[PDB]
């Protein structure tokens, strides 16, 4: 998710950012927390060929 | 398989920006990804312009501020219609766009 | 001959976009009559290279003083802007800027006895925008060097560690102050940059330079 | 991701900051003037006189005075 | 560096069609996009040994220089006044909200980035 | 107190060489960085509605 | 087919060997090219407004030191001397 | 190996060793932020009382506002001219 | 010792010599030799065939400097104009438009074109480059761009409407009253080649209408010609604006 | 061969001489007495006097002199 | 990194015995040392431009200090009598020679390296 | 490039051009070596006079063998003490 994504930034591994995370100030939507989901599936080509 | 590079160029493109922008991107691979958006955007930079979709937001000019996003990526369609034009060149046609009344 | 890599969305890039985002928002460009369009864009960017760069010339000047006026309050420090010669240099620098930009529009030439008294109303604008920066750099501190002297006074006389509450009520106000300029050194910062753009922006005033010629209708 | 580029690269100066470090050092070195508390003598002058002497009370003030005004060096005792 | 998306083709291409639904891991693989791994470790950089040594050359010399002043116990007390508020700022500021009111400061990380659709660029 | 320097000229050029570094740093080191970073998303956002559909009436995909 | 000669240095994929060198704005290249075509057409009026201050303060620091050479002066000729003393 | 540790260090003081939690302040301090103000000025009021015992017999460049700090009220920490004080510490210090 | 440097003078500084220095960095040399007035047809028969084998590693800053130095040398080196031409139609993308219409221009004293080299210099003025870089150009440099456009019948209607960008009251009123003339003549002349009319011909029937006088009989004629030619296509009536 | 390898690495200093330059120049900075050919003054001395009185003509000798000893300035002529 | 042998047995055992023969100047090719190419050409390093630059500083120093000398037209016409002689070295010096007297110095360059024989090392 | 263009430059000089075999010295000059040592003295010759006619009317600091330069001979460039040849320079420079 873009939250997940800003938790990996360089941002948040710095020092005043060690115990924070981006989901605190904006927290994901059920459609992107689903999107997150659905992306993960179609990460093996294989599954996404056999779905299509 | 005619013009599945482009399109497809195009796809992976822009996914890995928008993935990675404002995040962690790095400028050196925008550069790499797209040389001639970031050739377009130092122009502006040197020619005293860098303010310059500011300016069209002053005076409310919302499409010359369209014409310029579309301006600056309008090299997005530059592989299609160089190979569109070398197409209609071997087949002895003009190409369409390249004509004024075509 | 290689510069570095840029993170795209770290806070000092991101910082310094609103920054200067805002000072080029207070001499914003006039609307045209006509719409924009490629017949009215060469006006567009002929307009935009007769105005002076006052947007770039005031986050010069508003980081150069925000930095230079948070040296006063970092550990070991002074601030520049607390030296007379810094702080209104800074000031007659900007009023000799305006100047120029607006004597380069007319010929050079410099402009009954109504015109020497709006003069001094002028000049006084060269003293009067660094001097309001250096006051406040140093009358910030020396109130505070006076008052941490009689903080001083109390446990130099009353004992170390002998009697608090007296001494207490003395340490607050003091770090109060020291909050207090804090304060000033951001808004003096922001009022010189916010004054280099009015005075500045007086002359950043030029004519259309439009269609001489049109096929309507 | 690319955090692990971007910890690669350690800490770097601003990227023109030799030439602001020079420009301000040398509007402090090449002050076309005796520094600050100095004044410039002969040759003569310079070679007989003695360090001590050659010194000045306010040029040295005491590290951490118990008195305020205390001089770290007496100077010349000839007036 | 050729480009990936011609190396996609190009291995999709070339595979059997035994075994081409077995190596499309491979050919995602090896275009995926390079993310350097975690280098070792080095505790400092040369720049950043000069601008602590620098920082600590210049504190010893404007302190020195304190403590050789008129008011020189009211110099070194002024630095207890001001390091006690950047104590109190790293207690006060949140550094989570301040980092997020920053990046809606620049366009550029206020909105996500809106630009090529899925549709227009379906190519079939 | 310390209210007139050594040299006004040295405090005034010492003002002028600070500002005009801060200057050269903007206009060369961070303006080409923000603007790089801006105007990518700022072409971006612009374009995306006549960008798709320059690239929908492209495509014979349909 | 489009065949990745009419995309070679318009559009690039993401890169898989290593991350290149960032590309540099011309006025990180060569201080010439920003000196003329941005710092000169543009900023002159901050450099005469440097100009004019370091010039001016220079006029008000020959003020003062004429000011210094008139009192010291006057107190040789007047049998005097010119500082007062020093506290040691 | 030097910095990495003084990295780690550093972050188990600054988040995890807290000693408005280990000390139980709650009970005596209403706030996290009442207890930040009174570190604020408690740190001054240290701070102001550690650099006079540094070196406490000293002639106070700052003005005391007529009053002593020991059983010395006669003495060179107590002279309103620094002149004077100067010659009553050194008969002072040849003794001491 | 009044001889002994005329005798150091007639053999070393030579014009030979200077060449032989000049024969490291031939874009470089040859363009600041050009510079200075040194246009010699000897000197520059030497520059074609020491850079020859270099052309087509050249940098697009090396390639713009080579090619405006043939040009103020006058010398025609089909063989070299070949390589440079196949030097901008290799890296047209990495070309500027400040620098592809000083190319253009060169190609235009001596006619020297080719279908893929229009092609390549078209794409990028049109698509490599800013869109507003020809109302940085000056419109003398516009107008050979498109007199060479015209003469050598390559109709492109994107290149166009972007070169046409850069013709205004602005970068017309820049220009010398005798420079203005030719430079409305001639873009006038290869607006009515290809029937493109665009709405900034209006700035460029304008610049002579509102200054008659420099004109003749028959080039008034062949304005006019132009002018109801743009009121068809842009559909409506010319008029000149006042202000006020 | 490795010749195109040792052509990569441009010219280097040697390892260790930003330590033999901080040491000769601290020799000659850290002197611990007046800089040859000044002498420290008092504070009010310094105050009260011109800067061409503050200057001694020894110390600026003429860059390219026509008569052997010009010196560029004349000083204070209060003797 | 693995070590080159390794990988020329076991390229040389995957190998068919119909395109051995002919595979052989690849698997010579894949073992073969790398030996870096010839970068691109950079005009002066950043400590190339310290040198420069500090050496010329240093000259504009000493030769502004001997002006001002007393003896100082001697001063300078000593600077034509030293630079005299670093042109009379250019030219009588056999810099070829030399070198190789500098190589004979070290008894690593004096002679070739005596070490391992190939009938000891043959493997059969 | 400035760097590279330099390089090829005097290399050109160091070794391809020498005047030794443009100006045809193997008619007066008996060897290569011996027109460096010629060269070597002419160089210092030349570096002597240079000097001297960069600036010819000063006051010597060397001692001249009672010689005199030109028509001065009483002149302040003539003077043997170098206090009463100040202060006749500085007449002859408000005229000149
Ligand atoms: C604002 C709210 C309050 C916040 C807290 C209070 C603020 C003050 C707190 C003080 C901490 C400041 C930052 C801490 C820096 C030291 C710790 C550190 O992280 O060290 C890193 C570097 O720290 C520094 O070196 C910064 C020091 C800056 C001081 C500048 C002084 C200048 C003196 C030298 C000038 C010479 C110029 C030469 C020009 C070529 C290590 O660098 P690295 O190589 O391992 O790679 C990591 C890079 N991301
Ligand atoms: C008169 C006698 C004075 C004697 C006193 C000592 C001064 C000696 C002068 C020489 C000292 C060194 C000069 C430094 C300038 C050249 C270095 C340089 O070009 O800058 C950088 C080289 O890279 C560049 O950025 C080149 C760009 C030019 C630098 C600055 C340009 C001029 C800025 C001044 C403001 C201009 C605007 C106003 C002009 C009137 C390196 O800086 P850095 O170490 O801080 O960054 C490396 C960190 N990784
Ligand atoms: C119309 C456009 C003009 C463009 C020019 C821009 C000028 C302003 C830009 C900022 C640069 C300022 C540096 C110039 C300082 C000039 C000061 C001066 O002329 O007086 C000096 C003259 O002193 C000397 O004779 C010694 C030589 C000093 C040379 C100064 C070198 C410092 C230059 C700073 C580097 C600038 C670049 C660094 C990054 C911005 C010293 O001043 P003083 O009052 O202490 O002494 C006066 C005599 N008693
Ligand atoms: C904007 C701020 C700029 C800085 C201004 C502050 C310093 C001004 C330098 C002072 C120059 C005058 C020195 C002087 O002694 O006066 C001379 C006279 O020169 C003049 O007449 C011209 C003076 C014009 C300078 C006025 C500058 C004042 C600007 C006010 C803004 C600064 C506010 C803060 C000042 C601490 C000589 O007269 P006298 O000694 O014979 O008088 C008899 C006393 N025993
Ligand atoms: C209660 C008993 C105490 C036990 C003693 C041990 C506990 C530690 C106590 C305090 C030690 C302070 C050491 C901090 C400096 C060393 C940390 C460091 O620099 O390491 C990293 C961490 O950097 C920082 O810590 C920077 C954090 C600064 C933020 C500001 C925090 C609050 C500052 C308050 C202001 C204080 C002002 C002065 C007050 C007297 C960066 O380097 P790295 O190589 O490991 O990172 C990898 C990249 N190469
Ligand atoms: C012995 C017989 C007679 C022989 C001829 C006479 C000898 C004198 C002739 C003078 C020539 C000396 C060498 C020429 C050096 C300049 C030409 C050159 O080759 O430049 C190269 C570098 O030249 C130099 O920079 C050397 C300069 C040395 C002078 C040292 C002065 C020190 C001043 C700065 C000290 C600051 C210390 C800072 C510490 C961190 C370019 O370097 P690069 O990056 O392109 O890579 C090539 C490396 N192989
Ligand atoms: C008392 C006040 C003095 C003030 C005057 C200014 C002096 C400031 C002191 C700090 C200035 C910087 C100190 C430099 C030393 C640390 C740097 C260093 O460690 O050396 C090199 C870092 O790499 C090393 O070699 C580390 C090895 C240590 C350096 C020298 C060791 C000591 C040598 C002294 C002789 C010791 C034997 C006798 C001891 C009694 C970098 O040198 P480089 O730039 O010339 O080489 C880079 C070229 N690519
Ligand atoms: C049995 C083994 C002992 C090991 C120690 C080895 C010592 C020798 C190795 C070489 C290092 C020499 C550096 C020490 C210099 C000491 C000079 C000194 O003590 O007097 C200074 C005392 O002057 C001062 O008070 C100011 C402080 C000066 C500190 C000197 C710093 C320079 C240190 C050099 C760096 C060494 C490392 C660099 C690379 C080798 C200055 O001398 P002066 O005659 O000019 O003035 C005397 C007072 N009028
Ligand atoms: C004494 C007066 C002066 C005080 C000091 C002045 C300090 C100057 C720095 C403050 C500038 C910050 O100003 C910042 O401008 C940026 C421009 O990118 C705005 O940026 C943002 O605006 C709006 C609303 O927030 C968003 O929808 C938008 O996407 C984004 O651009 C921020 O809303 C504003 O916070
Ligand atoms: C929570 C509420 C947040 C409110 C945020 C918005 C207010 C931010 C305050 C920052 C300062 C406002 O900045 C304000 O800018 C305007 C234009 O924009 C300036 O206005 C100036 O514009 C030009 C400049 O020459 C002149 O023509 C005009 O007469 C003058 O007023 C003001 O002098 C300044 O005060
Ligand atoms: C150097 C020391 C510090 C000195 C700094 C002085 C300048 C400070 C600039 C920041 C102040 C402006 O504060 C600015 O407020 C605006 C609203 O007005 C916020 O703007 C926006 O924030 C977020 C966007 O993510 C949303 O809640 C909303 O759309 C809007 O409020 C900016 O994100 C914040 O940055
Ligand atoms: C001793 C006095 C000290 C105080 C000095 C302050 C005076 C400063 C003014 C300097 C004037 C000369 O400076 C010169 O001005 C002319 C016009 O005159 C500018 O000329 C032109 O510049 C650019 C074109 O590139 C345009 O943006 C500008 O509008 C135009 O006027 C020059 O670019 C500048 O270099
Ligand atoms: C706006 C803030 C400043 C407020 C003060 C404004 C008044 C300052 C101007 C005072 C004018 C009198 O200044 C008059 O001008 C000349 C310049 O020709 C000064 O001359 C000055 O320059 C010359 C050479 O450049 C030097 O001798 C010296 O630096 C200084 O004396 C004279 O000392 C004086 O005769
Ligand atoms: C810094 C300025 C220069 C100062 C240098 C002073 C030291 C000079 C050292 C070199 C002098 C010694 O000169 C040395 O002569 C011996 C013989 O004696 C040579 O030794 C050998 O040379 C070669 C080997 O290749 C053969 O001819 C032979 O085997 C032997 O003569 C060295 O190769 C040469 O280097
Ligand atoms: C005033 C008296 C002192 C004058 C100055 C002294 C200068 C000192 C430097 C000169 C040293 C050179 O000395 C050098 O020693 C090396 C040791 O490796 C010898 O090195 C060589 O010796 C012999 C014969 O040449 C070879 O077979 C052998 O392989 C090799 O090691 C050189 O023959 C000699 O030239
Ligand atoms: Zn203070
Ligand atoms: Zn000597």
């Amino acid at each position: 998710t873009f939250a997940q994504r800003l938790n990996s930034s360089p941002a948040f591994s710095s020092f005043l950012l060690k115990r924070e995370k981006a989901e605190s100030e904006v927290p994901p939507s059920e459609l992107e927390l689903e999107a997150a989901q659905k992306a993960a599936e179609l990460e093996d080509p294989e599954v996404a060929l056999r779905t299509l | 398989e005619e013009e599945e590079l482009w399109l497809l160029t195009l796809t992976q493109q822009f996914k890995h920006i928008q993935k990675h922008f404002g995040i962690d991107l790095p400028h050196s691979v925008v550069a790499h990804m797209d040389p001639l958006l970031i050739k377009k955007i130092d122009w502006e930079t040197t020619n005293a312009l860098e303010d310059f979709d500011i300016t069209l937001d002053d005076m409310g000019a919302e499409d010359a501020k369209e014409q310029w996003g579309a301006e600056n990526l309008s090299h997005h369609f530059l592989p299609l219609i160089r190979y569109r034009r070398d197409l209609a060149r071997k087949n002895g046609d003009r190409y369409g766009p390249d004509l004024v009344n075509g | 001959s290689s510069v570095r890599d840029v993170k795209t969305g770290s806070l000092p890039t991101n910082f310094l976009t609103g920054v200067y985002r805002f000072w080029r928002s207070q001499n914003p460009a006039e609307k045209p009559h006509d719409p924009v369009n490629d017949r009215l864009l060469p006006a567009v960017v002929d307009a935009s290279d007769k105005r002076a760069s006052i947007g770039t010339w005031a986050t010069t000047f508003f980081c150069t003083i925000i930095s230079c006026n948070l040296l006063g309050l970092m550990p070991f420090n002074e601030a520049p802007t607390s030296g007379l010669g810094f702080a209104t240099g800074l000031g007659v620098s900007v009023w000799a800027t305006a100047t120029i930009l607006g004597l380069s529009k007319t010929g050079f030439k410099f402009p009954f006895i109504f015109v020497p008294l709006e003069t001094i109303s002028y000049t006084f604008r060269a003293v009067s925008l660094g001097v309001r920066l250096w006051v406040n750099m140093l009358a910030g501190h020396t109130l505070l060097h006076i008052l941490t002297g009689m903080a001083l006074a109390l446990p130099f006389s009353l004992g170390f560690f002998s009697m608090v509450p007296a001494t207490f009520g003395v340490c607050c106000l003091l770090s109060a102050l020291v909050g207090l300029e804090y304060l000033v050194a951001v808004l003096q910062s922001g009022v010189f940059s916010i004054l280099s753009t009015v005075y500045v922006g007086e002359f950043n005033h030029d004519k259309f330079i439009g269609p001489a010629a049109k096929i309507v209708k | 991701s690319y955090s692990a580029y971007f910890a690669k690269a350690g800490f770097q100066f601003p990227a023109g900051l030799s030439a602001l470090v020079a420009g301000i050092v040398a509007l402090n070195v090449c002050t076309g003037r005796p520094t600050k508390g100095t004044k410039e003598i002969s040759n003569a002058e310079y070679n007989a006189t003695p360090i001590g002497y050659l010194q000045s009370p306010d040029q040295h003030p005491t590290a951490f005075p118990k008195v305020p005004g205390m001089k770290d060096v007496h100077g010349s005792p000839h007036h | 560096e050729g480009n990936s998306v011609a190396g996609i083709i190009k291995s999709v291409n070339e595979t059997s069609g035994a075994n081409l639904l077995s190596s499309l891991k491979t050919i995602k693989a090896q275009a995926a996009p390079i993310y350097p791994a975690a280098a070792s470790s080095t505790g400092y950089s040369t720049q950043a040994k000069i601008a602590l040594f620098g920082a600590l050359s210049w504190i010893l010399y404007r302190a020195d220089g304190q403590s050789k002043a008129h008011e020189w116990i009211v110099d070194l007390n002024l630095n207890v006044l001001q390091a006690a508020w950047l104590i109190s700022f790293s207690s006060l500021i949140p550094f989570r909200a301040v980092y997020f009111a920053f990046r809606g400061m620049a366009p550029a990380t206020a909105s996500t980035l809106n630009g090529l659709k899925t549709f227009s660029s379906i190519s079939l | 107190m310390k209210l007139l320097p050594e040299s006004l000229q040295q405090e005034a050029a010492t003002a002028a060489v600070v500002a005009s570094w801060v200057l050269w740093h903007l206009d060369t080191q961070l303006l080409p960085t923000i603007m790089r970073e801006h105007k990518l998303h700022a072409c971006w956002a612009a374009a995306a509605k006549r960008y798709n559909e320059k690239l929908f009436k492209l495509n014979p995909s349909y | 087919v489009l065949g990745e000669v009419y995309l070679k240095d318009i559009l690039r994929t993401p890169p898989t060997g290593a991350i290149p060198a960032n590309v540099p704005h011309p006025f990180q290249t060569s201080f010439y090219t920003y000196a003329t075509k941005k710092l000169i057409p543009r900023h002159w009026y901050l450099l005469g407004g440097f100009t004019f201050t370091i010039t001016l303060y220079g006029i008000l620091d020959g003020l003062r030191d004429s000011g210094k050479k008139k009192a010291y002066d006057e107190a040789i000729h007047a049998g005097k001397t010119p500082y007062t003393a020093g506290g040691h | 190996a030097v910095t990495s540790f003084l990295g780690k260090a550093f972050e188990k003081y600054f988040y995890d060793f807290s000693a408005y939690e280990q000390f139980g302040l709650n009970r005596f301090l209403s706030s996290k932020g009442q207890y930040v103000a009174l570190r604020h000025v408690g740190f001054v009021m240290v701070g102001v009382n550690v650099l006079l015992a540094a070196n406490f017999p000293f002639n106070p460049p700052f003005p005391t506002i007529g009053m002593c700090p020991a059983g010395w009220e006669g003495t060179w920490v107590c002279q309103a001219d620094k002149a004077k004080a100067l010659e009553m510490y050194k008969e002072w210090k040849k003794s001491n | 010792s009044q001889n002994l440097v005329s005798t150091f003078a007639n053999k070393v500084i030579v014009e030979e010599n200077l060449v032989n220095v000049a024969e490291i960095d031939v874009p470089f040399w040859s363009y600041w030799l050009s510079s200075a007035g040194f246009t010699s047809k000897d000197a520059f028969v030497k520059f074609a065939e020491a850079v020859k084998p270099k052309v087509a590693a050249l940098s697009t800053s090396d390639i713009t400097n080579l090619t405006v130095a043939f040009k103020r040398a006058n010398y025609y080196d089909k063989d070299l104009f070949t390589g440079i031409e196949a030097n901008v139609s290799a890296n047209f993308t990495k070309f500027e438009t400040e620098q592809l219409l000083q190319i253009v221009a060169t190609f235009d004293a001596f006619n020297h074109s080719s279908v893929a080299f229009l092609d390549d210099v078209a794409d990028s003025i049109t698509y490599c480059n800013h869109y507003l870089a020809p109302v940085r150009a000056g419109a003398d440099e516009l107008a050979t761009l498109l007199t060479y456009y015209a003469k050598n019948g390559h109709e492109r209607a994107d290149l166009l409407a972007t070169v046409a960008r850069g013709f205004s009251e602005v970068s017309l009123g820049k220009l010398s009253a005798a420079q203005r003339k030719d430079t409305v003549l001639s873009a006038l002349k290869a607006f009515q080649t290809f029937g493109f009319y665009p709405e900034s011909i209006e700035a460029v029937i304008g610049a002579a209408l509102v200054s008659p006088a420099e004109y003749s009989a028959e080039e008034l004629k062949e304005v006019e010609a132009v002018k109801v030619a743009a009121e068809n296509a842009l559909g409506g009536e010319f008029v000149l604006i006042q202000e006020g």
